RNA sequence: GGGGGACCCUGAGUACCGUCGGUUGGAUAUCCGGCGGGAAGCUGGGAGGCAUCGGCUCCCAACCCUAAAUACGUCCCGAG
RNA sequence: GCGAGGCGCAGGCAGCCGUCGAACCGGGGAUUCCCGAAUGGGACCUCCCGCGGCUUAUGCCGCACUCCGGGGUUUAUCCCCGGAGGGGGAACGCGGGGAAUUGAAACAUCUUAGUACCCGCAGGAAAAGAAAGCAAAAGCGAUGCCGUGAGUAGGGGCGACCGAAAACGGCAGAGGGCAAACUGAACCCCGGGCCGACGAGGUUCGGGGGAUGUGGGGUUGUAGGGCCCCCGUAUGAGACC
């Protein structure tokens, strides 16, 4: 964990950037149709694939 | 910019224009995260596509020159 | 060391004389170059002298020539190099065997070679 | 019967001429013409078919 | 010509000089690798009859295989008494076919044309295989062999399209007894052999 | 890497501005494939200044950030003003 | 392009036999493989469901290629 | 090509693009990071580390293994030139290896079954294909597929079960090339030149093959072909590029 390879670090970075909420303007544009995406994650409950 | 006006100039001018547009794109990308009152939010897209046009037309000119020389 | 189809030891001078006879016959008389043509000439009884190379691999190419020539009463002689045999025959590749049909200007040389072969081992 | 060559492609993509009557493939147009003549000239009266069975078949087909 | 003489000599090797020649040849060969390329064919008449020519694109490869049949590996699960056989088994492909496939494995860019038996002692059997390079312009220019350059003629030895493969598939018989042979073994439920 | 393709954008955070004012250091988000020599050459050629030191790191978001310390003969405040950072 | 010949050529560890294993409706009469033998070769050779002899009938292996009618649907059109 | 809007699923903010014809659509190009057959050499992390040429430098090219056709030398399989194979594909195809549950109301020959599965090899199809055949009053005349022959001949603790072909009626139809006899370099490939049109075709030079046979010829059964002899023919006809 202290010592990390660059490729694994980049994959973790991609997952971290993925984990965020749907934009409010996206919700407004879709008219309350798109409220969430299947990539939401909680670091202590749902773990990463790697 | 337009393909006709891009084709009107030579390779050196195209290269100088490409460098200037890359620097300007970097400056706009900095200002985008700095400020909030962005008058034109399409500057980045327009600059990127002008750079693409310049590179494409410069490569076309190089290919035409090689074909003529051969 | 010599292949099984070689029946006697040929001196170097005799081999050189055979090659010279082949060259003179090519120049002025008539020869057949190639194992197939040599075999056909021997079977038809038109060959005056048969020349066989000692470096033929496999031996099956020219293993019938000594018994066939002995049966048909035709003299034969061995030479070291098939490449030089072909060069004497005039082609640009090696020749496993050559036959002399018309000696031309090498009649006496062919007769001497035949006599020497008959005396040595026939 | 028409004996015009059929173009077929090679493993490397090179062109071959295929005889529509027997399927033989050639790379030389002279070779193709010579084969077509020497092999199927009997269809135009220049020769006879080879084989007793083929001769009987052709005779029965003609009459 | 000399082809008939070569054929006569190789009719029965023990009844000619070929016996001693082969006795020395097998001594030489037993120290050579299993698959090895040779400059010229040993049996020129057989090579010419099968299709060998003296031009660029033809190579000759000698392959040595072990005599006998095959021994099946021990079965790990339960088996019925009719399925326990291990020793008295023989391959459904001939040793000539197996040698051809070994030569094909050794040479990836070539194609098998034919092969012929060239000798055998009490342990080994030797075959000489003709390989053709289908990408050579000399091969492409010859209508006798140019057909091998087509795409659908790839891996013919592996698919059973050589003479040994046809013999193994049973394509040498016609009429009575060859019902389950054509058009293919698989097409006849794989029960024609 | 060829210069003018190295620098992606400047960094305009509070830490960035304090570094500009105090330690004569600019800070750029640059291409990940660029090395310290590439960053130094790019900055020198683009801004006509002399670079004293270059430090690099890779952010948790996958981007590469470079702190470029200029020589005392050159002021980073002028470059920031030219670039609009102020 | 047709007649005659008295000369030459027409594929070998192959066809085939015995035995063993597999396979098959193939049954003393399927096909494949191993082992031990193994020819004729144009004045020639093979087949005709036990083996041999005679007649008669059909054919020429042990080298190679060949489109169309067929099989499928990762795809498309159309339909129910 | 269409002809006034356009900026994906996706109804928002601000902007921008379009009459110099966009968006969209048919065709042709450019860019195309890293890993991956992955291929210069390595991977406990799709990231790292090199050697030769050119290049001022930026930067570009070459360098895996197993072979084929060639050249050179140091003869080390060492260097160079040209060319191949590798991996992927839903189902179908070709060639090999090959069970048991189950049925027989148990079970061993058998069945399940040449099945499931494994291994290898191709294509848009593959394989087969032109009689050392099928048939016997008569005869047919390559292969493949459909109907039927037929649950028949036949196999089988003759138990349970297994199981065709010929002929006949149809779809489609097409036949050719080697080895040898004979001749004997009259030959093929790569590169250059010249005529022709730039193509077909003709000719020439260098290199690599080739007398252990390239090319010409020949492919069949009461035989065919080679060679020899004899008569005739081409003045013509036809095919292909
Ligand atoms: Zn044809």
């Amino acid at each position: 964990a202290r010592n990390k390879p660059l490729a694994k670090k980049l994959r973790l970075a991609k997952a971290l950037k993925q984990n965020r909420r749907v934009p409010v303007w996206v919700i407004v544009k879709t008219n309350r149709r798109v409220l969430t995406h299947p990539k939401r994650r909680y670091w202590r409950r749902t773990k990463l694939k790697e | 910019m337009k393909p006709s006006e891009i084709r009107e100039m030579s390779i050196e001018e195209i290269d100088a224009k490409i460098r200037e547009l890359r620097l300007q794109l970097a400056k706009e990308r900095g200002l985008l995260t700095m400020g909030t009152s962005l008058e034109n939010p399409m500057v980045i897209r327009n600059l990127r596509r002008d750079i693409a046009r310049l590179l494409t037309i410069k490569k076309e000119k190089l290919r035409e020159r090689e074909k003529g020389k051969v | 060391a010599k292949p099984s189809y070689v029946k006697f030891e040929v001196p170097k001078e005799l081999a050189e004389k055979a090659l010279q006879a082949v060259e003179i016959a090519r120049d002025t008389g008539k020869i057949r170059k190639g194992t197939n043509e040599t075999t056909k000439a021997v079977e038809r009884g038109q060959a005056k002298l048969v020349i066989i190379a000692e470096d033929v691999d496999p031996e099956e190419i020219v293993a019938h020539l000594p018994p066939l020539c002995e049966e048909k009463e035709i003299p034969y002689i061995y030479v070291p190099s098939k490449k030089e045999l072909g060069a004497a025959a005039g082609i640009e590749v090696a020749a496993a065997s050559v036959a002399i049909i018309e000696p031309g200007k090498a009649r006496d040389l062919v007769e001497e070679i035949a006599m020497k072969v008959k005396e040595l081992m026939k | 019967v028409k004996l015009k060559a059929i173009i077929v492609k090679d493993r490397d993509g090179e062109e071959f001429l295929r005889c529509p009557r027997c399927g033989m493939v050639f790379k030389r147009r002279k070779d193709y013409t010579k084969h077509v003549n020497k092999a199927h000239g009997w269809l135009f009266g220049r020769g006879k078919p080879k084989g007793k069975r083929l001769q009987k078949k052709y005779l029965k087909a003609s009459q | 010509g000399m082809y008939k003489y070569i054929r006569e000599a190789w009719k029965s090797p023990k009844k000619s000089y070929v016996g001693e020649l082969l006795k020395q040849r097998m001594i030489k060969w037993r120290r050579e690798p299993v698959v090895v390329r040779i400059e010229r064919p040993t049996r020129l008449d057989r090579a010419r009859a099968l299709g060998y020519q003296a031009k660029q694109g033809y190579v000759i490869v000698r392959v040595r295989v072990r005599k006998g049949g095959r021994k099946r590996p021990r079965w790990k699960g339960g088996r019925k008494p009719s399925k326990m056989g291990q020793v008295k088994y023989s391959p459904k492909k001939s040793l000539q076919w197996i040698a051809e496939e070994k030569a094909a494995r050794k040479f990836p860019n070539l194609e098998v044309l034919n092969s012929y038996w060239v000798g055998e002692d009490g342990m080994y059997k030797w075959f000489e295989v003709i390989m053709v390079d289908p990408h050579h312009p000399v091969i492409k220019s010859d209508p006798k062999i140019a057909w091998i350059a087509l795409k659908h003629h790839k891996g013919r030895v592996f698919r059973g399209l050589t003479s040994a493969g046809k013999k193994g598939r049973g394509l040498r018989n016609k009429g009575k007894g060859a019902e389950k042979v054509r058009p293919s073994i698989r097409a006849n439920e794989g029960k024609g052999k | 890497m060829d210069p003018y393709k190295v620098i992606i954008r400047p960094v305009v955070t509070e830490k960035a501005i304090s570094l500009i004012e105090k330690e004569n250091k600019l800070t750029f988000i640059v291409d990940r494939r660029a090395t310290k020599q590439d960053i130094k050459r790019a900055v020198e050629e683009i801004f006509n200044v002399k670079v004293e030191k270059v430090n690099t790191l890779i952010t948790p978001r996958g981007e590469k950030k470079a702190y470029v310390k200029l020589k005392p003969e050159y002021s980073a405040s002028e470059v920031a003003a030219r670039l609009g950072l102020f």
